[PDB]
């Protein structure tokens, strides 16, 4: 079963800077000494 | 298409390398032919020639 929480304080949203964070490989292919560039979903700097 | 022309890339970077030293190329052109001095003389009020 589930019980609703009660004992709660609402503050403003919290906001942070992300920055240089969000990076993934994006594929499994050993690539060594290379700059590599690629277009897909990320987390903009 | 974009997303295409990226896995080409290496082309219009040496495309665009190439115009930028035609550019430079043409303003040392200009600088060498016509930069010869760099004492700005100018004429006397007097033609007196
Ligand atoms: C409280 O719990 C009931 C069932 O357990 C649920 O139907 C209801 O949506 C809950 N209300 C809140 C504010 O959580």
């Amino acid at each position: 079963q589930c019980v609703n929480l009660t004992t709660r304080t609402q503050l403003p949203p919290a906001y942070t800077n992300s920055f240089t964070r969000g990076v993934y490989y994006p594929d499994k292919v050993f690539r060594s000494s290379v700059l590599h560039s690629t277009q897909d979903l990320f987390l903009p700097f | 298409c974009s997303n295409l022309l990226l896995q080409y890339g290496s082309f219009c970077t040496q495309l665009n390398r190439a115009l930028t030293g035609i550019a430079v190329e043409q303003d040392k052109n200009t600088q060498e032919v016509f930069a010869q001095v760099k004492q700005i003389y100018k004429t006397p009020p007097i033609k007196d020639f």
